[PDB]
């Protein structure tokens, strides 16, 4: 037992092949083995779409692939009113008031006060107030906030 | 070999009962004939019988099929006696 | 609320002018409208014009809140990472605005047969607030628990 | 959008032309080149155009073609896992079936008009017909199921067609039309009830499958469940979502009650195909239930838990077939010592296996999430339910694996250079899926 | 072309005979027998769903409860 | 006895006169059992001894329609819940007898 | 009418004239001649089936205005 | 919407309502209305009444069969040859057993369908159904196991089927045109008709 | 039984593979075969702790521009000597260090 000349550092003691992989025989001489039809157009069209997807994904412009990357800068400036927003919301507690009666009207908890700061530019809200769902009184309040 | 679906029965008490579909055989004319007949003076009369539901309709309808016996049924089966 | 046949066919006849005005001058952000068609139609079905712009509108206002509600968590991450231990305290708000951001998020289109989605658990609470005012004030007994001053790092 | 369906035009069209010797070359070729342009169509199509990336119309409502979410991903896969079927199947009647089988199969699910799109699936009706029931390896029976069932739920879809042509004037989708109507809903919903196979009428997939050749069962696994999800997304809840929500506790039934039985069913099989097939079958109720509740999560959720399984599903069809090619069975009992006989072929199929039972890395974990996040939106319960009879698909193919993987046997068998050639594609498809680049 | 149904006697000697066979008879369970654990494994199983269906309950019942009251109350004042 | 089918040149031809018997694709396939295959055969022509039974009616019964039954009842309390949790008035299922027109909420309604 | 009339009627009578061909147990390049009869005599008939329905449709237009139908002049547009 | 972020579909306001707006300016109805006949023999309120209105089609259809039958036996007898037994004697019992079958099946089905209605005082698939199952459990009566469970169940279906595709479908459908606007689609501008088109005159026959 | 022609070309038993055991050579393993020791071991492990270290270095590179630290240490952390962005450590009682 042990290694082969006692010492771990010491050359293999197999030479030859651990096993044939796909069950081919090596040419006595070195010939290369004759590459199979298939095997030229599968790569070609493989590594053809696989670079086209990569292309497509990162090459292309925001907003063309992905359409979410072409909402980041608009949300963070909505995100830059709606802080300054719910901070005014928070100091001023007269206008928490009419809130509180434009949330009762329209079926909405105490709490839903920041979702409806949050929805000012939204199909339910923006039709609704046109349609006379949504009291009046919203559209003073989101304008003393700076909309 | 292969393996097979069992046969239910003997082979020669299947082929006897197989055997008794072998009898004279009428001509189908004499049954088309009362057909035909009976069949225009049925779409003469049913213009009018009165409007019937159609939940009576198709429970006609099924108990019709399920008393209809097919003509292979009766030709096996018939026996010239009392 | 009736709407007469009339006045169908003129809101038809408005829909079309506001399509030939569109159509005069090219937009690449055409199906990424920054507002409605506001009408007062039974079914929006009824004006394709206005079916298929309005609902430009809501994906595209829906891409903005995913968006929204990913920077929320990213400011609140950040503030929970810096504070250490207080930041039950310190992050209480920038909690309850992320908060809000997710239930705008998910409740504006859950769907037909989708529930509310209770960031916070502002609905129960609510709900409980309920009913021990209710079993408080008409002498009943309340077998459940009562309404919370937190139930979450914010909500 | 135009050069993806002249394309798809041409690839039937060049096998009358080929010398009949060049055929499989030219038929690879016209496949890869199919995918190419399906490339294009996917370059060409802009996400600022959110309802339709592209609609073109050759001079009537039938001809009307457009590509949405849902199209562009069946089609892209349809592009990819068709390269692998051509070839795996020689001869040119194989190829001729199999090419005009993929162009109405391709062209269907870019249609936006539902009587086109009856013209189109329906098509490939006699031709499944003949394939599955070829001369020596194919079974009659499995035929007639297969044909007799999609007969019968596409004529009850084209009453609906036809009734919807009649009342509103036009059946092309860009057409905003709604209606209550039960019948109308029931008769489109019936195709999707067996095409897609849901518990009772499943029982046509499994016979196919096992007696069609291995391309057939790629393709039909691959892409032909998904067809469904088209039709669902394209032709059914923009008109009859009021009677799915009509209907959703009975739906949730039929779909859950499919996902148990099914996995009870995959319980007793023990041949490798038909364990396949019923894993199929269970993974389509969850992808049917997370489009009908309606919602973002779950349409999302579907398309994509449709991809994962149409590269998935493929690749153990793929392994059972080389498989069977090198031993001539496909019965667990006599397959045995797997790991050490074929190390680089059971590398791939534990590999896939485990792509089935949604692992992390695998397209299938995210694709579940989403789906099960799509049904806790709609109830907890809901997701519970599938959640926890999940472990019955692990009982299965734990049995299977354990049962393969030791033993005694004195067989090399063992993947040969084309065999690792043809999954190569899809073992490198999973991987990206997986790393969630869905 | 079938494999040999003949067994191999070389290792019977060192590992023991196979003349012992197994006692089961290969079938399953009584339908009486099954019946009784199906429907106590999966309410087992179903455990949410009882909790979920009692606490509506609960909630229904108080709420129909504050309802009466609140009537009673809302008539005589 | 036996000789190489497969010739990497790709000068492979099949000497079908050969005395020795190639080895071929069909040399790895594994003999069959005359007994496994008269069990296959029995597994998936299980119908033939299918037999209506009181027994076998019951045990069908009791799972499947037990299941179904559970099942149907379980999404008619969830949808239940849900109606009263998003504040929906009762919506008309298709089983369900209400006197209700309610199906779909109204996305410009504020329930 | 169709406005794809001709070319699809000259693209059918190559399918005539292959399916013909191939039918016989002959390959698709064999009689030339009959592939141009073929074409020009499908693109003709296709060119005249698109007037004939075409005038078939003006016929209905008018006969639905006689019964009373208020066509606008945008829908007597439709019908060329 | 063809899109992942929205539910399909779309909602309907259901305070707001459109005012009924006429397919055309005049209707002309070439589709007669119910007979008085047709009402007489649909009136359940008297089971006895309506069981023996509706018997006669039961006993037409069991006549039918039993004729069939008889006829069947009859032509394979040879002429030729002098039979011992009565020929009627034989073939009677045939037609006058399957008639009477019919009608007592079909007055089961009739009489069951009309005190379920009367006792629930509503019209109801459940009528139906009990009637239905009724019939296919006299069916049964003696038969072997798969029967009792087939039967009931087959009969139950039948009125079912009818119900659904009888009166259910047509009333369910009774507002599409297929000309002019689509029904609930006014504003659209399509040409709108003076009159609706008679593509038959009633029927007379 | 005279050994293949093949044969040749496969490996012999390894020093580590015991005498009694038989495995076929034929087989190919991507994880290497019944008992390895290939000649040439020595370089392809020079090889691979070479490309380990190479992609130690890229995967150090990306965590230090992804290693985000928003809290400064209580004490001196061994960051400190190549990453830029620790915050200056303050103590327990709060001082500045
Ligand atoms: C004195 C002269 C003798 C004649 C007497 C009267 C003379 C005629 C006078 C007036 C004739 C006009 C009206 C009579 C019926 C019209 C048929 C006809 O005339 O054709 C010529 C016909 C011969 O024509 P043929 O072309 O030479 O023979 C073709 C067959 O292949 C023949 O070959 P075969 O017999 O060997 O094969 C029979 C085959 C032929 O198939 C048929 O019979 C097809 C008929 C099906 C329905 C027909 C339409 C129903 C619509 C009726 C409309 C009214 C109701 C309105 C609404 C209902 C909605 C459906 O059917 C079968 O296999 C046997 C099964 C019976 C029906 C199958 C359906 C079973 C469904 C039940 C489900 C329960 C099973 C569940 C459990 C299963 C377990 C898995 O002559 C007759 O049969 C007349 C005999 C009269 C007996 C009819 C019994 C009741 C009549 C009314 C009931 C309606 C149902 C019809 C049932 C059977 C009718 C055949
Ligand atoms: C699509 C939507 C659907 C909606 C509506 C659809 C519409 C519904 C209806 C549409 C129907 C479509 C499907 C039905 C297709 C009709 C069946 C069919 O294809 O033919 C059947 C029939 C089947 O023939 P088969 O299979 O051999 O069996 C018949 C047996 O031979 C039996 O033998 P046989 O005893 O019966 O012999 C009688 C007959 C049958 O005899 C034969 O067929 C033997 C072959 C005829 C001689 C070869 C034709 C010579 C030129 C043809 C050009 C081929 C170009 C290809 C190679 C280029 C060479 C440079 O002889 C004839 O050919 C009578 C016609 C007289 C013309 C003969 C040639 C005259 C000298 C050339 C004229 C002008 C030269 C200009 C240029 C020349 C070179 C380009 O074909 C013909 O009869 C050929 C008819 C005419 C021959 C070609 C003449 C074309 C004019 C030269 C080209 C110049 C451009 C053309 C435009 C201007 C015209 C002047
Ligand atoms: C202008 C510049 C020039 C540029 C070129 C542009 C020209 C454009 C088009 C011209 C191309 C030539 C057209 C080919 C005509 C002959 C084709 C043929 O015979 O097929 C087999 C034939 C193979 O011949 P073969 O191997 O030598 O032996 C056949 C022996 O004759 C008999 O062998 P067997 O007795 O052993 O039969 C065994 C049979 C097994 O038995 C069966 O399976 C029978 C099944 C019945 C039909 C299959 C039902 C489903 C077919 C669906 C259609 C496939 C497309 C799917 C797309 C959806 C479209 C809605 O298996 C097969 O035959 C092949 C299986 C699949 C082929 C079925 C597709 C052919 C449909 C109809 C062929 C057209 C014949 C018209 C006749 C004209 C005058 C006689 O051709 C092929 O290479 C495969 C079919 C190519 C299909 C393209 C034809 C268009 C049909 C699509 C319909 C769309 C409307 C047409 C508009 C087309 C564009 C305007
Ligand atoms: C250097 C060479 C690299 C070699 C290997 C790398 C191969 C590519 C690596 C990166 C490329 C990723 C693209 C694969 C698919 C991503 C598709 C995708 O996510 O974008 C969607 C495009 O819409 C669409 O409709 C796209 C449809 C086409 C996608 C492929 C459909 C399946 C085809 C077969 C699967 C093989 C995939 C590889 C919209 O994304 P989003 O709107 O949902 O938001 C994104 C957040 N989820
Ligand atoms: C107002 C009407 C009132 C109701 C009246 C109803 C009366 C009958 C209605 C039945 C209509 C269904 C049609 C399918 C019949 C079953 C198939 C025939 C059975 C059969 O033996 O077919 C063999 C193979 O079929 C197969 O292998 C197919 C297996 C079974 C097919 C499953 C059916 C599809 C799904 C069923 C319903 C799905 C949704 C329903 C909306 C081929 O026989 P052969 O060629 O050797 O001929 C030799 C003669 N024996
Ligand atoms: C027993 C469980 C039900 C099995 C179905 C499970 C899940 C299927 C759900 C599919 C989703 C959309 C389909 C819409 C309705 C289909 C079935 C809904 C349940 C149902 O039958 O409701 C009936 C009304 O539906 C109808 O009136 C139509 C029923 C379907 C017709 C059957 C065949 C139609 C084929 C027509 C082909 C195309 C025709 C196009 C013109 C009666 O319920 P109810 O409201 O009266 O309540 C009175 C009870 N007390
Ligand atoms: C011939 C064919 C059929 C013959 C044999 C059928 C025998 C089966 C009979 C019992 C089957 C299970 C019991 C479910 C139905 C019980 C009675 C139905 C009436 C009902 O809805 O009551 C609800 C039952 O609780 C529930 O909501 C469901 C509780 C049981 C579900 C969990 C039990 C097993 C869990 C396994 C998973 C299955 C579900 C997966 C999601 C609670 O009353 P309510 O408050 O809703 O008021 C609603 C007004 N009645
Ligand atoms: C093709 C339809 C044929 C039915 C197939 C069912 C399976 C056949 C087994 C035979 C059983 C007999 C038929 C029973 C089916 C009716 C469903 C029972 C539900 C039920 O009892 O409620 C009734 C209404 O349902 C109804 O009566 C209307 C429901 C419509 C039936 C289901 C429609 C879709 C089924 C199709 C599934 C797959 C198609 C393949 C066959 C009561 O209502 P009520 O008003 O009396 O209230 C009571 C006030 N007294």
């Amino acid at each position: 037992s042990g290694h082969p000349n006692g010492s771990f550092w010491s050359e293999g003691t197999q030479v030859g092949l651990n096993g044939f992989k796909y069950g081919e025989i090596p040419l006595p001489n070195g010939q290369p083995r004759k590459k199979l039809w298939l095997e030229n157009i599968w790569n070609i069209g493989y590594g053809g779409f696989f670079l086209g997807a990569f292309c497509l994904y990162y090459g292309a412009p925001p907003g063309h692939v992905i359409p979410s990357q072409w909402a980041t800068p608009k949300a963070k400036d909505e995100y830059a009113v709606d802080m300054k927003m719910i901070d005014k919301y928070n100091e001023r507690p007269d206008l928490q008031a009419r809130l509180s009666i434009v949330l009762k009207d329209l079926n909405m908890i105490e709490e839903e006060a920041y979702d409806l700061i949050m929805m000012r530019k939204d199909y339910k809200v923006l039709l609704g107030l046109h349609s006379g769902r949504v009291p009046a009184d919203l559209k003073a309040i989101y304008e003393e906030l700076e909309a | 070999d292969e393996p097979k679906h069992q046969i239910p029965g003997n082979a020669l008490d299947n082929w006897a009962f197989l055997r008794t579909y072998a009898k004279p055989l009428p001509d189908m004319i004499h049954y088309y004939y009362y057909v035909y007949l009976f069949g225009f003076f049925f779409v003469y009369k049913v213009a009018d019988f009165p409007e019937y539901s159609p939940r009576v309709l198709v429970m006609a309808a099924l108990i019709g099929s399920l008393f209809y016996v097919r003509r292979d049924w009766v030709h096996r089966e018939f026996k010239d006696s009392p | 609320t009736t709407a007469t046949i009339e006045e169908r066919r003129a809101f038809h006849k408005e829909v079309l002018d506001i399509v030939q005005s569109k159509l005069a001058n090219k937009n690449s952000e055409w199906a990424r409208p920054e507002e409605p068609i506001l009408h007062n139609l039974k079914s929006e079905k009824e004006e394709p014009h206005v079916y298929y712009h309005n609902n430009n509108f809501r994906v595209t206002r829906q891409l903005i809140h995913f968006e929204k509600t990913k920077i929320f968590e990213d400011e609140l991450d950040k503030c929970m990472r810096t504070h250490g231990e207080a930041k039950y305290r310190k992050c209480q708000e920038i909690a309850k605005r992320f908060q809000a951001s997710c239930r705008v998020a998910s409740n504006l289109e859950r769907g037909p047969n989708a529930r509310k989605r209770d960031v916070g658990f502002i609905y129960q609470n609510n709900k409980l607030r309920e009913l021990e005012k209710d079993a408080k004030e008409l002498g009943l007994n309340n077998p459940f628990p009562p309404s919370s001053p937190r139930t979450t790092i914010g909500y | 959008m135009s050069l993806y369906l002249f394309m798809l035009f041409l690839q039937p069209l060049s096998l009358s032309f080929v010398s009949r010797s060049f055929s499989k070359i030219s038929s690879l070729m016209m496949s890869f080149a199919t995918l190419w342009s399906a490339v294009y169509m996917w370059f060409t199509s802009n996400g600022a155009n959110q309802t339709f990336y592209q609609v073109v119309s050759w001079g009537s409502d039938w001809s009307t073609f457009g590509v949405c979410y849902t199209s562009l991903y069946i089609s892209l896969l349809c592009a990819f896992i068709f390269p692998i079927c051509v070839i795996l199947v020689q001869g040119y009647r194989a190829l001729s079936i199999l090419i005009c089988i993929q162009t109405a199969v391709s062209l269907s699910i870019v249609s936006l008009h539902m009587l086109a799109f009856y013209a189109l699936f329906e098509s490939s009706l006699l031709l499944f017909f003949i394939l599955i029931g070829r001369r020596k390896y194919g079974s009659l029976s499995a035929a007639y199921n297969i044909s007799i069932y999609t007969f019968i739920s596409a004529l009850g879809f084209l009453i609906s067609a036809f009734w919807l042509n009649w009342s509103f004037g036009s059946v092309c989708a860009l057409l905003p039309n709604e209606e209550a109507n039960s019948f109308v809903a029931f008769g489109i919903f019936i195709l999707l009830w067996v095409k897609a196979p849901l518990v009772p009428f499943h029982l046509w997939l499994p016979e196919a499958h096992v007696y069609a050749p291995t391309a057939g069962s790629v393709l039909l696994a691959g892409v032909l469940l998904k067809i469904s999800i088209v039709g669902l997304h394209v032709f059914f809840l923009p008109i009859c979502a009021s009677s799915i929500v009509k209907a959703f506790p009975l739906i949730l039934s039929i779909c859950l009650g499919s996902f148990i039985f099914s996995s009870f069913s995959t319980l007793k099989q023990i041949d490798l195909k038909k364990i396949v097939a019923y894993s199929s079958i269970s993974h389509m109720a969850i992808v049917f239930l997370s489009s009908a509740t309606n919602s973002g999560l779950g349409i999302q959720g579907a398309v994509l838990y449709c991809i994962a399984h149409g590269l998935i599903s493929p690749g153990l069809f793929l392994l059972v077939g080389i498989l069977y090619k090198n031993t001539n069975t496909k019965l667990v009992f006599y397959l045995r010592g797997l790991s050490q006989q074929a190390p680089v072929w059971w590398s791939v199929w534990v590999f896939f296996m485990l792509g089935n039972l949604a692992f992390p890395l695998f397209p299938n974990f995210i694709a579940e999430v989403v789906c099960l996040s799509a049904l806790f939106k709609n109830h907890e319960l809901y997701a519970y339910a599938f959640i926890f009879f999940s472990f019955v698909g692990t009982v299965y193919s734990s049995t299977v694996l354990g049962r393969l993987k030791g033993g005694v046997s004195s067989q090399c068998v063992d993947a040969s250079r084309l065999d690792v050639i043809s999954w190569n594609p899809l073992v490198l498809a999973t991987v990206v899926t997986g790393i969630g680049y869905m | 072309n079938y494999a040999s149904l003949k067994a191999d006697t070389s290792m019977d000697h060192v590992f023991g005979d196979s003349t012992n066979k197994l006692n089961y008879d290969f079938q399953l369970m009584s339908s009486k027998e099954a019946f009784f654990w199906n429907y106590t494994l999966y309410p087992i199983v179903g455990f949410p769903i009882f909790l979920y269906l009692y606490q509506f309950n609960k909630l229904e019942n108080f709420e129909a409860e504050i309802a009466a009251a609140k009537a009673a109350k809302a008539a005589s004042e | 006895s036996s000789r190489i089918a497969g010739d990497t040149t790709g000068k492979y031809t099949p000497n079908i006169f050969s005395p020795e018997t190639p080895m071929d694709r069909s040399f790895s396939h594994v003999p069959k059992n005359p007994f496994w295959e008269a069990w296959v055969f029995r597994r998936d022509n299980i119908q033939r001894e299918f037999v209506w039974t009181w027994q076998t009616i019951f045990d069908l019964a009791t799972f499947v329609g037990g299941l179904y039954v559970a099942m149907y009842a379980t999404a008619s309390f969830c949808s239940r819940q849900n109606d009263k949790r998003n504040g929906y008035p009762e919506r008309n299922y298709y089983f369900s007898d209400s006197k209700s027109n309610f199906v779909i909420p109204d996305e410009r309604e504020f329930y | 009418g169709w406005e794809y009339a001709g070319t699809y009627g000259a693209l059918c009578g190559m399918v005539y004239a292959i399916g013909s061909n191939v039918i016989s147990g002959r390959a698709w390049f064999r009689r030339p001649w009959v592939h141009v009869t073929s074409v020009t005599l499908s693109y003709l008939g296709s060119k005249l089936l698109d007037e004939v329905q075409d005038t078939y449709y003006l016929e209905h237009l008018k006969r639905v205005e006689r019964k009373g139908l208020q066509v606008t002049e945008e829908h007597k547009k439709l019908f060329s | 919407t063809f899109n992942y972020v929205i539910p399909y579909g779309g909602s309907s306001s259901y305070t707001i309502n459109n005012e009924p707006v006429k397919a055309e300016e005049v209707t002309v109805d070439f589709s007669k209305e119910p007979s008085a006949s047709s009402l007489k023999l649909a009136d359940k309120s008297d089971w006895i009444a309506y069981t023996f209105n509706n018997v006669p089609l039961m006993a037409t259809v069991g006549l039918l069969a039993g004729a069939h039958e008889a006829f069947l036996h009859y032509e394979r007898t040879p002429i030729y040859g002098k039979r011992t037994y009565n020929i009627i004697k034989k073939l009677a019992p045939i037609v006058i057993n399957k008639t009477a079958y019919a009608t007592l099946l079909g007055a089961i089905f009739c009489a069951t369908d009309a005190l379920y209605e009367n006792y629930s005082g509503k019209k109801s698939y459940t009528s139906g159904m009990v009637a239905g199952a009724a019939t296919g459990a006299v069916f049964a009566i003696g038969r072997p196991l798969p029967q009792p469970l087939v039967w009931p169940l087959v009969f139950a279906a039948a009125p079912v089927i009818a119900d659904l595709f009888g009166e259910v479908y047509p009333e369910s459908m009774k507002s599409a045109r297929g000309y002019g606007t689509p029904y609930g689609f006014e504003n659209l501008d399509d040409a709108v008709p003076t009159r609706n088109p008679i593509r038959r005159n009633p029927h007379h026959y | 039984v005279p050994e293949p022609p093949y044969a040749k070309y496969l490996a012999n038993k390894s020093h580590y593979c015991p005498p009694d055991f038989h495995y076929s050579r034929e087989i190919y393993a991507p994880y290497g075969g019944y008992f390895n020791d290939p000649k040439g071991w020595r370089t392809n492990t020079a090889i691979a702790t070479l490309v380990m270290l190479a992609g130690a270095y890229a995967v150090f590179c990306f965590g230090n521009a992804r290693e985000e630290r928003l809290r400064a240490p209580k004490g001196w952390i061994p960051s400190q000597l190549w990453n830029d962005n620790v915050p200056t450590p303050v103590d327990y009682r709060g001082k500045v260090l």
